[PDB]
């Protein structure tokens, strides 16, 4: 049951400077990278070109090739009719991929942000604005509707190359997305925005997969536990941290727990 | 425009004269273009490596600083981040 998402990050200065930089993720591994720098998209991993042949993955790429240059252009030209409505500097965001789900089922998405802002998708069909996207965006919406081919080309890429493509790196890439690796935790203490307290800290690094850790005194889960959000180490492993905030002398007898997948029903313990 | 937020945390338990590495995530940020040093006792540490630009769901960008360190007793480290956001750097640093 994974996400794949391909997002690409435009950025138009003026005139004269651009750049379009993407990247592509399979759930939470980066799959590709496609810098502005390069005439060809980058495999960051041994399977990124999933169960597709050398011709399939050639004509793929050409396809988007075709895409950045027209794409920049377009942009571009419409910079110059629109001003002074909307000027630079100009950021546009799309986010495209499929969902995969038990066995069977599939669904695509493609959207696109203005500005930091969700403004167009493309659906079933045709390129809609989402309501409250500023009414400018109608008649360039129009005008790129009214290309048939792009339409039909989208919509193969939706509807069959994104799943199909996705089933062979789940299949090429099973060892990395299913890969176990352990968490090594430890416990620090930082001073604490409260007076007479501090701040506990329980560190979990270097696991893999994302789910997961809690501040114990005995059986006693300490519900002032703070877990923080998951950051990324740079290995492709993740690292966590659970703060719980205690009055001085209370510390005597803490302890952090931490559960995961990768220990195989045996959690680690650490005493403060 | 979005502020950059910082948090700083090192890959492995810190052990005063062993080898580690420091990372910097810099999230919740917008537009991309934007300038993220890792520092020393103040200086600028040259060799930092960073990841690809990427975003989220909220379509706010994020990216991953790292630098390999061996810490010690009196060292201090640090990630500074500019961004059009702040009229001035904001420098965030590591925990002990
Ligand atoms: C998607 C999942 C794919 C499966 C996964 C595969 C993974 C492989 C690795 C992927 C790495 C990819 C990184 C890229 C990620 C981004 C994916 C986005 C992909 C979506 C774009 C695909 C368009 C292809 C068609 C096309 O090229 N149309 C062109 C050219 O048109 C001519 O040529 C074609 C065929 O050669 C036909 O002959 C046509 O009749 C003919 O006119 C058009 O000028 C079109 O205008 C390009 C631009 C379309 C587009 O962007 N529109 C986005 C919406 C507009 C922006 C909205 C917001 C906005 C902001 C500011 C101002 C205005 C609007
Ligand atoms: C791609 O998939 C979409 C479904 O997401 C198809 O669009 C639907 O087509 C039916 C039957 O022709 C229409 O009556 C529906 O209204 C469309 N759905 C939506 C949500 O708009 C589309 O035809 C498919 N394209 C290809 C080439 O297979
Ligand atoms: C366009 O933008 C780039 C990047 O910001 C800048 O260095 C360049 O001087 C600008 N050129 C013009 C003609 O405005
Ligand atoms: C991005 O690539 C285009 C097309 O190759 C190039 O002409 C442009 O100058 C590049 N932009 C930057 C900022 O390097
Ligand atoms: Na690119
Ligand atoms: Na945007």
């Amino acid at each position: 049951n994974y996400t794949f998402r391909c997002l690409q990050m435009s950025s138009f200065a003026n005139r004269s400077w651009s750049r379009t930089d993407s990247v592509v993720w399979l759930g939470d591994l980066q799959t590709h990278r496609w810098s502005n720098d390069s005439a060809t998209i980058s495999f960051t991993k041994p399977w990124s070109q999933g169960k597709l042949s050398n011709q399939q993955w050639e004509k793929l790429q050409h396809m988007f090739q075709v895409y950045r240059v027209s794409f920049t252009r377009d942009i571009q030209e419409l910079v110059k009719m629109m001003s002074p409505k909307e000027d630079y500097p100009i950021e546009i965001q799309l986010s495209a991929g499929c969902e995969m789900y038990p066995g069977n089922a599939s669904e695509s998405f493609l959207h696109v942000a203005f500005q930091g802002k969700y403004v167009v998708r493309f659906w079933g069909t045709s390129w809609q604005t989402v309501p409250g996207a500023p009414s400018w965006l109608d008649l360039p919406i129009k005008v790129l509707n009214a290309d048939q081919g792009t339409s039909a080309t989208v919509q193969m890429l939706l509807n069959d190359t994104c799943p199909l493509f996705v089933r062979g790196l789940l299949e090429a890439g099973k060892s990395d997305l299913e890969k176990q690796e352990k968490p090594v935790a430890w416990l620090s203490s930082v001073p604490s925005s409260a007076h007479g307290h501090r701040q506990l800290v329980c560190h979990v690094s270097g696991f893999y997969p994302k789910p997961v850790v809690m501040w114990m005194r005995g059986d006693q889960e300490q519900q002032g536990t703070h877990r923080g959000d998951f950051l990324p180490n740079a290995d492709e492993t993740w690292y966590l941290q659970a703060t719980l905030d205690v009055e001085a002398g209370e510390e005597a007898g803490l302890a952090c727990r931490v559960k995961h997948s990768s220990l195989g029903g045996q959690d680690i313990i650490l005493y403060w | 425009q979005k502020t950059p937020q910082i948090q700083v945390y090192s890959r492995h338990p810190p052990e005063n004269g062993k080898p580690n590495i420091l990372n910097c995530y810099v999230t919740q940020f917008h537009p991309p273009h934007i300038e993220i040093q890792m520092l020393k006792n103040g200086k600028k540490i040259p060799k930092v490596e960073m990841s690809d630009m990427s975003f989220s769901k909220d379509w706010s960008f994020y990216i991953l600083a790292h630098t390999e360190f061996t810490p010690t007793e009196t060292d201090t480290y640090a990630c500074r981040v500019k961004h059009a956001s702040m009229a001035e750097p904001k420098t965030v640093y590591w925990d002990r």
